[PDB]
């Protein structure tokens, strides 16, 4: 009788809703927002924040601060806020009557997991909860089996291999480069047109902007060629207070940087490598069943041409007689929570849960044993 | 200290921040045992 | 119905049917397959160990185990296994109301053939079983009764003459070393040209590349001779990830351990003059017809070369006015089962079964005073 | 001078000098660091790439490369650049007049020996060269002659028996499993304690911890269950930035996989199993010999708790009337090199050196006919 709760906690995004359904209720950004320095609006008699949406709908006068980095839940006060945000505000219940699945990112932090149950049992508390690993929720959402999932967010980029339902964790990789990321590298890249954008406002314009206007070039230095020669790849985009602005090649230089990160500064590989890396950590028996079944997932995989890139890649490193697949569904950007949904539905999964009474008896150590 | 649940700072060096979140872990798992103990 | 089933359990290989018939109903690999990695998606009928076909397919995520090491059962929970998928799932009959014809090495501990006899009895309980040496089988598949078998499987080499039905058991002669060995020596073998087979799963492949590209050579020192000068006996191999392989001389010197078996250190003769001893250790009057009636079975006697260097060797050893005759059919693989359903299906044999009145009598002791 | 010069290339390490001393003369590390960012002053003695000590000590702004792969050599220019600055830069000696005796692993591929050969004949051309096992120089520093040789550098770790003199390749065991997966594996398991090492100059410093903090635990399931009630076994160490860190289990979870080899995903046995394995594959009268001589050598048996974990194992594995004796010398870290200044000294030594005029007439195939 009691409806099972999917909440799924990103760097950047929270999408929490209800088990059993096909999309999220409430989709928001995970962000705090707190009073700014300049005495410039006192008069707000608020408590000591904003979250979500009511931060950046007044975040003019407020500094925004992301609770999530890489991956790691970095303050739990905030955290606590966007929970309660997400609780009470947002999908407008009760949590003492619902359980709830949360979502965790490969190879975290073990305390990350237990504060994780202690805060979910003992200040917001429920009947049960359940923490899940978020590539085998994408591949719960595509549903198959075997298949490689390539899960890239706003705070990490991580591939994880898995063969008839076992994993293999020597083979699971992790890149620290995602959506925050290719922002901050696109707020720097726009100051060479004049555009000066700095504020943590200003953040959120610059990343409208990437999700609006950037793209995936199939060749980097044909498609530079070609924006060098003609005016064809420009776009316009207006701002906030009026103001229109035109860009180019930055529409393709930005995601570019998934491929090459040293235009940021780090020595690592990109994406189709790293995948290409992790293919080869595995056995020899399982790689074919692995080409196949490249799966995307993420909000960071959403770019018009990062399929065909990623397929033109994994081609030219794989040998020539293997078929490379890229599957990548119009609503992967919510695979995870589909996945969530699809797992919390299932009458298998009922006598998996942890009670309040187990929690009690054990501590806040029963969820390595009980939690993949 | 055993006695503060909730301490509310961005932490720069990973050092102290996982110092300050065994701690915290520390004192609510003291809250825990004794909620156990009381139970008769 | 009463028709007799016949079960060959070798060393690698399975082979099954019922008693009558010219060829097996079911050949599959002797392995148990067990889990090694995490497991991550619940429920999907996911099963604790595989056997046969199953655990060959699936072998990427499995460890795989012979129960069977050179023709000795060394795990018998694994081989109630291979037994009960044999009966149910294979050849899909029910135990109870069929006999069964069981195979056996000789110079085997009477401790296997006790334990055989208890399992059939007591837990796959049969009313009559009956265990027979391989090489009798062997010359029973051939049509005659005069000749010396030179049976080689996967784990034993074992030399039987036997002259107008009367076997000679002072002249049988036994071998361990047969086709894991040589897959062993393989993969110690291809790390000369780079190639590294650690894992189970890749001495499956490296048995594939044995059984596909390997042959014996007439000369070998000729032979070695010729694949230093030129190119001409290299050939490629396609791994199941894509790679491609290229072996050469290695083609021929693993089945040359066979002949020499100083190769992987062992201070034993060659498999001609093995055979060659067993001829001059039986009477003088019968050694001509077994000259003429050597008899191959087994599948390690099918590789493409090893007919006519055994006769050359043969006749090398032996005086000048002997006709020496290999006898190597095409079906020489399955002789053994060949010969068990022309066994099983004689009139009178059906006087030669151990019933379970008797086993009750007498324990599981009757298999020595009534089988060879 | 005619002074032989003896000249270790492992995995990690180069330990070079000249033959009848007790140490090498130069111990520098084995990498090639190449710079990764963009150079604006001019001159000031920039170069192109960096090799040995230099390349360490500049390592925030290089990427550092390592030549040898699991005791095979990848990259030959990078090898070239090794050579000339152990011969000019580190030994100050002109290769044109000094012999060289040079090491290699067991089960290594034949090109590589090959190309070693061509690379010292026709570029750094000496009078001579050889290339021995390392296993055996192991027991030459050891002064004994029968033994058992456990060798584990950064790249392999190898079991060579040898008894009065004769070595037993069939039995000679090995395994890629040494001190870089080890590293790799502290690199994995210090991002539980929110840790993020990622760039290969980052690599080293996990290394070093490795190196000062890092130790094998007599029982590990009581040292876990003791780490995880109280932390006094929690340790501090000192980042260059000056962060301060604190591990606990990580000490000894790290070296645990050479024990056990599944923390990783591989599917082998631990360095005890594979050293009571090799001992098993051995004569039976020579068993007891070897079972009291077992020699230790190399970097990755430093840490200080091997010998009484690997007695205990062993003598678990052995029969209970046998004396397990280890022997772990306070110098076995440059046994190679003391054994190859041993072997390069003898009188009985100077004939089997490959000169110039047999390399000449039979080319660069002799290293085969002539070493081991
Ligand atoms: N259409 C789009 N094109 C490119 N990037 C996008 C698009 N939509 C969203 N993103 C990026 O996806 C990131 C978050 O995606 P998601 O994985 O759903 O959230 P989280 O990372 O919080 O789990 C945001 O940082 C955003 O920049
Ligand atoms: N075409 C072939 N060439 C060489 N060897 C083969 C070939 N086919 C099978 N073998 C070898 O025969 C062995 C098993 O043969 P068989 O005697 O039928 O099974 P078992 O030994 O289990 O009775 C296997 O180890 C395999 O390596
Ligand atoms: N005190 C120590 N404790 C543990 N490991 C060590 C210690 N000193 C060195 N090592 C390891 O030994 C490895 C190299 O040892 P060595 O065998 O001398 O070099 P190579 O493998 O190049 O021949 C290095 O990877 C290093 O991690
Ligand atoms: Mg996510
Ligand atoms: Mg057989
Ligand atoms: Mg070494």
């Amino acid at each position: 009788e009691t409806t099972a709760l999917v909440c799924d906690n990103g760097s950047g995004l929270v999408k929490a809703g209800f088990a059993g359904d096909d999309a999220p209720r409430a989709v928001f950004p995970s962000i705090v927002g707190r009073p700014r320095h300049q005495g410039v609006m006192v008069g707000m008699g608020q408590k000591d924040s904003y979250v979500g949406d009511e931060a950046q709908s007044k975040r003019g006068i407020l500094t925004l601060k992301y609770p999530i980095e890489h991956g790691i839940i970095t303050n739990w006060d905030d955290m606590e806020k966007i929970w309660h945000h997400t609780f009470y505000n947002e999908l407008r219940v009760a949590p003492e009557e619902h359980p709830t699945l949360l979502t965790e990112a490969p190879l975290n932090p073990k305390a990350n997991r237990e504060k994780m149950t202690q805060i979910m049992f003992e200040t917001f508390n429920v009947p049960a909860m359940y923490v899940a690993i978020q590539a085998v929720l994408s591949l719960y959402a595509s549903g198959r089996t075997t298949g490689i999932v390539l899960d890239s967010g706003d705070g990490v980029t991580h591939n994880v291999p898995i063969y008839e339902g076992y994993a293999l964790p020597h083979a699971i990789m992790r890149l620290d480069l995602a959506g925050r990321d290719l922002t901050d590298y696109l707020m720097k890249i726009l100051t060479e047109r004049g555009y000066s954008f700095v504020t943590t406002a200003e953040r959120e314009i610059v990343r409208d902007i990437k999700e609006k206007l950037c793209y995936v070039a199939l060749d980097f230095e044909n498609e530079m060629a070609t924006a060098a020669s003609s005016s064809s790849l420009e776009k316009s985009y207006e701002l906030p207070d009026g103001q229109v602005i035109t860009i180019g090649n930055e529409r393709f230089r930005c995601p570019e940087t998934l491929f090459q990160p040293s235009f940021i500064g780090m020595e690592s590989a990109g994406i189709h490598e790293t995948t290409y890396n992790s293919i080869m950590k595995c056995d020899i028996d399982i790689r074919k069943d692995l080409y196949a079944n490249n799966v995307m997932s993420g909000g960071t995989t959403m770019y018009p041409g990062i399929a065909d890139r990623m397929q033109k890649e994994i081609t030219a490193l794989a040998p020539s007689t293997m078929k490379i697949k890229i599957i990548a569904p119009p609503e992967r950007k919510y695979s995870v929570w589909i996945g969530g949904s699809i797992l919390a539905s299932l009458s298998t999964f009922q006598q998996m849960w942890i009670t309040k009474q187990e929690y009690d008896e054990a501590g806040p150590s029963i969820v390595h044993r009980k939690c993949f | 200290n055993a006695t503060l649940l909730k301490f509310g700072y961005h932490f720069t060096q990973q050092g102290p921040r996982l110092r300050a979140s065994n701690a915290m872990m520390n004192n609510n798992d003291l809250v825990r045992k004794r909620r156990l103990a009381d139970l008769t």
